[PDB]
């Protein structure tokens, strides 16, 4: 009975819920029509038999929409669901919060409107942007602006493409970042994150693939994704509920950024050779090498720690191995928070994909952790926003498509005030 | 056997480009039903197609896939006249060249004509359409390759 | 949807447009006649982007072509692809310019441009959105420049809010063919810097030594030498008519790569350039490319990186590969080459990329960028027009022409002030 | 069979054309009708139509789509000829053939022909005209199409 | 008999060669497979291989790795003709001979084939490409031998 | 994984280095197409050190051919086997340098390294982890001497931590081809000391005394010499491409026969030469070749060990054999053959064996000698040297291109600093 709504925003949107949504059909036993040869979690149903998923997917570029259009899920999705745009926002926050972003705003709140209609018991919503995108920086921070106007205490998540520190694939990204984390600061309750050079280091040493693209990155972030909502979706011996982890993970209103980290990262060959028990899908989780995040815990404290499990795990050794985890002084935690760990555990398995790059594995673990490693990651990207502004580089589009250049002076205060709480935070 | 393999793979090559022209195939059947307006009526034979294709299509391209789609259903005949030149008889044999000749008629009635894996034609189009009146169309090619295929199987285990 | 349309001027502007359309009619699968004959239904998706749908399945390329002497655009219609152009899209005027920029603006200006605006705003308007303009003219003849100006002048002020990108052709010494190259570029240049968003610039000299080279040509007729041109260009709006992994458009380019309104002059390389006698001699992958990438002998005009420094650095790649090269080896170049890219602008290079290579080929690599050494293309230009006004050189034509002596030192004065604004961020 | 495809193309058009002309036709019979007092007699005789033009024809324009009527069951009659010596025979096909000759012949009384649901030539006259007055000639041209289409079809069918 | 002992020497030269470069071959089908995106369906069949090579072989290496395959597959095959073109053949002989021609059937599936001691071709394969991918491309070579000489001792072992 | 530039410099260079890589073919079997027909899996196996990749199966030499004399390229590439390598490392120049070393150094080669430059790192940043730069050059011609001995000098400010293997000809006393070469030898072996880790001198009397004495061959052109010749440089890297019992590769051999940076000068050998007329008479066996590693006739120098004591020495050994007999023959000529040795260096051979053989022959055996025979070999250079400065001849050639009279009076204080010091452990 109860429903679950994913928005995702921009192109960064669009790859990740293709794979998102491939890998859901592909657990439940569902063709790609909709038919088959707890379904009712996610997809709602029609009653000549198809189903027709509670999802929205918003995009300005249409070529990449055009993939799905004629895809090999085109009939799985909805016509009138996926709204095409006409020109895309081009890394420019301005271009998506004065002129673009306030024409397709009304047309994806009426959408979900006739989706809340229909659904009548939803838990929250599941948004899906990127930091360095045009459309997912700019389109999705006055939609949560509206959203958070329309729905008074509905639950927010967010999973975003955070700026690796060396890789780049944009420019003016610090300043899509920068007007990213200043709105998004105000109102997200929660914030996952990952960046690409963790995964490209994830893809090389652990999956054995020389040669990596980001259908290789889609399904391993869309993975995560399902097995943070299969509690809603199969039964289990302990359920977690969208509602308790994003209360069991943010300290403060301001606070609210955690990480993910995933494990088993392991191919076909080497799972062969490499046991799974509870204890090793777990200590993997905190060896900082499988960190889905490129940053170091060595400086950083944690603060929360929500783990998720799947499959054929005994609740013996979840907590046998946590305690293990607990013994070793290297592992740094605050003197604030000792009985700080989360245990969710679902029944159902995860499954591979036809031709998985990964390995069929009996159990499984995700982690969903907040920690204070991550102000160093912002130590470096202020220092880029700051550089910028000294000469006052890339200004000029953003004045005359309506932001003001003293919003760029405020958001640098609100950018300190953050850091400044992360320092005080961990002491 | 050799000639009959080169035919094949003549035919599987063209195919090929046919599946990867497969969406100008469906324009061209839109455009040929908008043209006759005969909405109701779906397109279920090869001779339809033909008719359709002389007298409802104009544009070039949609010209150029009716005609890839005739003279895929001209090498099917073909083929299945050298499998009797090729053979003399078995049962198996004798029952797959009668079905290969009914379903390569230009009367053959393709509406229950339904393709299976690893054909996705189907999943590619859309099936509301396709089973009002693309589905037969897409699917006699993919069945009678199957069929060509269980064929040269059976010949070469002779 | 989203619509560029393509413009011609000068001699030098339809020869080059003629064999540009040589290559994206190839790139699309377009007969000489008009009709389509692909291989790919990709082809047919975004075919709209640079045509027109015409009835008996015809496709209509719209270009506006305008020259005052007609003993072009005859070859132009005496061209391979004479017969696919729109016959009314021809513009031509009674007398030539003659290599003249005072005859090509103010005095046979005006009698020919406003039969050529019938013809723009019929085509322009047509459309829904368009996206920009694309012009193809020359800094050296007078025909090519003045009236392309005027038409760069006015059609900006028809449409404001629009983007407007060129390709021009920038003179060499050793290839001087106008005396006045050193009026008539001057003349061009100081316009185009006030009133024109993009400015791509191409040298013959280089071509000249690229061919022999590079592709080891032994007789390259000018069929090879826009050849290069040509699909350099292609390679630009690729994105725009084929979907892509990470799609980009031309003010995507924009936003990434221009730090201040008055500093947007670029330099094109074309690199997946090998010779005919290596085909089966070189492997064809990204570390190649990359070397190939920042090589001194494929930047397509007579500069050089290491008197400068690179502000920004865009790329527009092409073809199927993996996402973790590009943005690996677009990573070191920047780490080990660390002089050679600013260090006021955080992650120079952009990167995107297309999904379908060109016929012919396995992998493309595009290269536009800004470079501080561009100051040796603009003060060489500046010396030689204090070389031209301090004897009062070649001046008797401009005094009877209505011309004052005044806007020739408003000229020389501004883009005086401009080269130290490249010089001025190198120190 | 290219002759006969390239016949077919041209009866099928000469047909479009007929039905084009369907509402001159009916009253190009009424007026033979008015002429010949022989408004008991229902008209569905060939050798009557042809009597009906050779003298109780007075307007051009009657003239030239009577021409065209019996052009049309001529160049059937040429079609039916040819079909009877093409093929070699089953039952279904001898009545198929028996059939189409015993329709195209002038001898025979044709009033007993009404076209089905694929044909809505019958629909479009008025209410006695329709059902007794020209209906057999109105339906003759769909029954013979009708038996071309499936003599196509059979000939599709049948292997040999 | 003495031919075909000539024969079946010569197959074991060219099955000493073929193991000699046996990661070739598997090289070959590694890259045959990723050339045709065919990761999941695994290759069943000689004439499934062949035409691996004919589509989506770049390789000179490669594709000189399999046409040695595919000329061993014929050698194996002529032999087997010439087996019952030479003697006449008892009833095990007989099953034994159609034992031979289905395995040496290019329609046939030969993915539950698996060798066994001494022969170590399994063992010179990763266990999932033995047990999912190419154990019985790898290993058709030594069950075929090993029934090519059990033949041959079956024709010797025949009275005179 | 690990992998070996070639340099190609000179036209001696040039043709045997021509049939270097001709030799290193056929023991892979790449055909003058290039189309791969190794009929086995071992050079497959291990193909990346020397071949780079392209697209198709098209292994490609990672050899780089600089000369300033156009007419040998020519001929190299109308050879078997030019129609492989790399036109982009072909770097002709026109003017050949005429014998004269400060041409090389000064005035036309000197512009033609920055290109150069540019080749070799094309080469170089291709790899991850690369040993060293391979190059075969000549001493007795000017226009390999006065380039290359550039090269060696440059590289090496470039590249500190590599290995810098030189495969040079010697100027001999005999067979001596140029007028100016004792002038060409001394103002080439002072930047050979120095820069440069790996040097083999190979003399040419000796080359031409095994063709007459051991092999009595009638016609052995020098498409024949090189053949003898190519097979040493495979046995400096047997082991570094063979995989087998006992691997050992460039640096292991290096450091281990090199004491100090004056003592790096090695004599080599190969060991299977046979009469014609004796294969059949002849078993092949390791006590066999004991005899024939340290007969003095094999050796390519025209040198003598009854003149100079060994220090050490390496015998990689190539073949199936065992490891008893490959100890039990060393252990009897280091008992038997005392004197040679030095008396206060023991266990003086490195023996590493390969199994992999060369195609046609069944067993194989390189020889690398050092010993303190070269101190006479520099000695009759530094005298001839002497006699040739005390009349100031031949100067203007030198002297009239700008380089001064002070590099001669340095060198030849360093000849004689080179072997007096070899003296002193002597
Ligand atoms: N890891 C990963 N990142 C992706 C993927 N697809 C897109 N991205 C990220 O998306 C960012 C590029 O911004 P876009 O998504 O193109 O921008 P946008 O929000 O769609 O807005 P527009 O560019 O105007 O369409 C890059 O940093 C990519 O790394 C993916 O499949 N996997
Ligand atoms: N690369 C290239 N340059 C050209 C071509 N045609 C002309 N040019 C250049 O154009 C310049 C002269 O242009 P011109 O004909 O005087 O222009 P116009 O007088 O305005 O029509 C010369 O410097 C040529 O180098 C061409 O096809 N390719
Ligand atoms: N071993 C060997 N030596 C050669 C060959 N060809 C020439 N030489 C020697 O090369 C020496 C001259 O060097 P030269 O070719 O002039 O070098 P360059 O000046 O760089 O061209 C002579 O003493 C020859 O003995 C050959 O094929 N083999
Ligand atoms: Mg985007």
């Amino acid at each position: 009975m109860r429903e679950c709504i994913s928005i995702h925003v921009g192109q960064a949107g669009v790859q990740i819920g293709n794979a998102c949504w491939e890998l859901y059909c592909l657990e439940h036993g569902i063709q790609p029509d909709g038919q088959m040869p707890s379904f009712n979690t996610f997809f709602s149903e029609t009653g000549a038999g198809k189903h027709v998923p509670r999802a929205v997917f918003v995009d300005l570029e249409p070529t990449v929409i055009d993939e799905v259009r004629t895809g090999t899920y085109r009939q799985l999705f909805h016509p009138e669901q996926l709204i095409t745009g006409k020109e895309d926002a081009a890394n420019n926050y301005a271009r998506g919060h004065y002129t673009i972003g306030k024409e397709i705003i009304d047309l994806v709140l009426d959408r979900i409107r006739k989706l809340a209609d229909q659904c009548t018991g939803l838990q929250g919503f599941l948004v899906f942007h990127s930091f360095g995108g045009g459309t997912g920086s700019g389109f999705t921070s006055l939609l949560m602006e509206r959203l958070s106007v329309d729905y008074g205490k509905k639950s927010k998540l967010e999973f975003s493409i955070y700026p690796a520190p060396q890789v780049s694939t944009a420019v003016v990204e610090p300043y899509n970042s920068i007007l990213t984390t200043h709105t998004t600061l105000e109102h997200s309750d929660c914030a996952f994150m990952v960046d690409n050079e963790a995964i490209y280091d994830i893809c090389r040493r652990n999956l054995d693939i020389e040669r990596p693209t980001y259908t290789n990155l889609n399904r391993l972030i869309g993975q995560i994704v399902s097995s943070i909502t299969a509690s809603l979706r199969f039964d289990g011996a302990l359920n977690v509920d969208l509602t308790e982890f994003q209360t069991n993970l943010v300290p403060y209103p301001r606070i609210h950024f955690p990480l993910a980290t995933y494990a088993p990262v392991i191919s076909a060959e080497k799972a062969y050779h490499e046991q799974l028990s509870v204890a090793e899908i777990t200590n993997a989780c905190f060896e900082p090498a499988n960190q889905m995040v490129k940053c170091d815990p060595r400086h950083g404290k944690y603060m929360a720690c929500c783990l998720l499990y799947r499959g054929d795990v005994v609740p013996k050794d979840v907590n046998a191995a946590i305690a293990t985890i607990k013994t070793k002084r290297t592992i740094q935690f605050v003197d604030w928070c000792p009985t700080g760990f989360k245990v969710g555990i679902n029944y159902q398995p995860p499954t591979v994909v036809p031709g998985g790059d990964l390995a069929k594995v009996q159990r499984a673990v995700c982690m969903l952790s907040n920690t204070t490693a991550i102000a160093e990651a912002w130590a470096r990207l202020d220092h880029k926003f700051d550089l910028m502004y000294a000469k006052r580089a890339f200004v000029h589009w953003y004045v005359g498509e309506g932001m003001e250049e003293g919003e760029f002076s405020e958001a640098r205060e609100d950018m300190a005030a953050l850091e400044k709480d992360y320092e005080e935070v961990g002491v | 056997m050799n000639e009959v393999k080169e035919s094949l793979r003549s035919i599987e090559q063209k195919y090929k480009l046919f599946q990867q022209q497969q969406l100008t195939f469906t324009a061209a059947l839109e455009h040929c039903r908008e043209n006759a307006h005969d909405k109701i009526r779906p397109i279920s034979s090869i001779g339809q197609v033909q008719s359709y294709m002389e007298h409802y299509c104009n544009s070039s391209t949609d010209r150029r896939v009716l005609l890839m789609f005739l003279d895929i259903c001209s090498e099917l005949n073909k083929l299945c006249q050298h499998f009797e030149a090729v053979h003399s008889g078995t049962p198996v044999t004798n029952n797959l060249l009668e079905k290969c000749k009914t379903l390569v008629s230009q009367s053959n009635d393709l509406s229950s004509l339904r393709a299976k894996y690893p054909h996705d034609v189907v999943n590619h189009l859309s099936c509301d359409e396709a089973r009002n009146h693309y589905g037969g169309v897409v699917s006699l090619i993919p069945l009678i390759l199957d069929l060509m295929k269980e064929w040269i199987a059976h010949s070469e285990k002779l | 949807m989203r619509e560029i349309v393509h413009l011609q001027a000068g001699q030098c502007g339809n020869q080059i447009g003629a064999k540009f359309w040589e290559v994206i009619s190839d790139e699309h699968g377009i007969d000489p006649t008009g009709t389509y004959h692909g291989d790919s239904d990709l082809q047919l998706e975004r075919i709209n982007v640079y045509y027109n749908e015409a009835t008996g399945g015809k496709y209509v390329p719209r270009a506006v072509l305008v020259d005052l002497e007609p003993g072009t655009m005859d070859s132009v219609r005496s061209g391979p692809f004479g017969q696919i152009f729109r016959p009314d899209n021809f513009v031509f005027g009674q007398s030539g310019a003659g290599n003249n920029w005072a005859k090509g603006h103010y005095t046979e200006g005006a009698e020919l441009v406003d039969s050529v605006l019938d013809v723009v705003r019929k085509e322009a308007e047509s459309c829904d959105c368009l996206q920009g303009f694309q012009l193809t003219h020359s800094l050296g003849g007078g025909t090519g420049s003045g009236m392309g100006t005027l038409l760069i002048s006015k059609i900006r002020e028809e449409y404001p809010d629009r983007i407007m990108n060129t390709f021009s052709v920038v003179p060499s010494p050793k290839v001087s063919d106008t005396v006045v190259e050193p009026y008539n570029a001057t003349l061009s240049v100081h316009q185009l810097v006030e009133n024109t968003d993009e400015t791509y610039c191409i040298d013959n000299e280089a071509l000249y030594d690229i061919c022999f080279r590079t592709l080891k040509l032994t007789t390259p007729t000018y069929g090879d030498l826009n050849h290069l041109v040509s699909a350099t260009m292609s390679g630009v709006t690729t994105c725009l008519r084929f979907p892509g992994q990470l799609n980009a458009d031309l003010r995507k380019l924009a936003v990434n790569m221009v730090p201040f309104p008055r500093l947007h002059f670029f330099m094109p390389g074309f690199a997946p350039l090998t010779s005919r006698g290596s085909q089966q001699y070189r492997a064809l992958t990204v570390p190649e490319l990359t070397q190939q990438m920042f090589d001194a002998k494929n930047m397509m005009a007579a500069c050089d990186p290491r008197h400068g420094r690179y502000l920004t650095v865009a790329a527009v790649f092409r073809g199927r590969m993996s996402m973790k090269e590009v943005d690996e080896q677009m990573l070191n170049v920047q780490n080990k080459n660390s002089s050679y890219f600013v260090e006021w602008i955080p992650n120079n290079v952009k990167t995107a990329v297309c999904d379908i290579p060109p016929r012919g080929l396995k992998m493309s690599a595009t290269f536009i960028g800004n470079s501080t050494a561009i100051q040796e293309l603009f003060k060489r230009i500046s010396e030689q027009f204090t070389a031209m006004f301090r004897r009062k050189a070649f001046l008797h034509w401009y005094t009877g022409e209505g011309m004052d002596e005044m806007e020739f030192t408003e000229a020389e004065s501004n883009m005086n002030d401009l080269v130290s604004e490249y010089q001025q961020y190198q120190d």
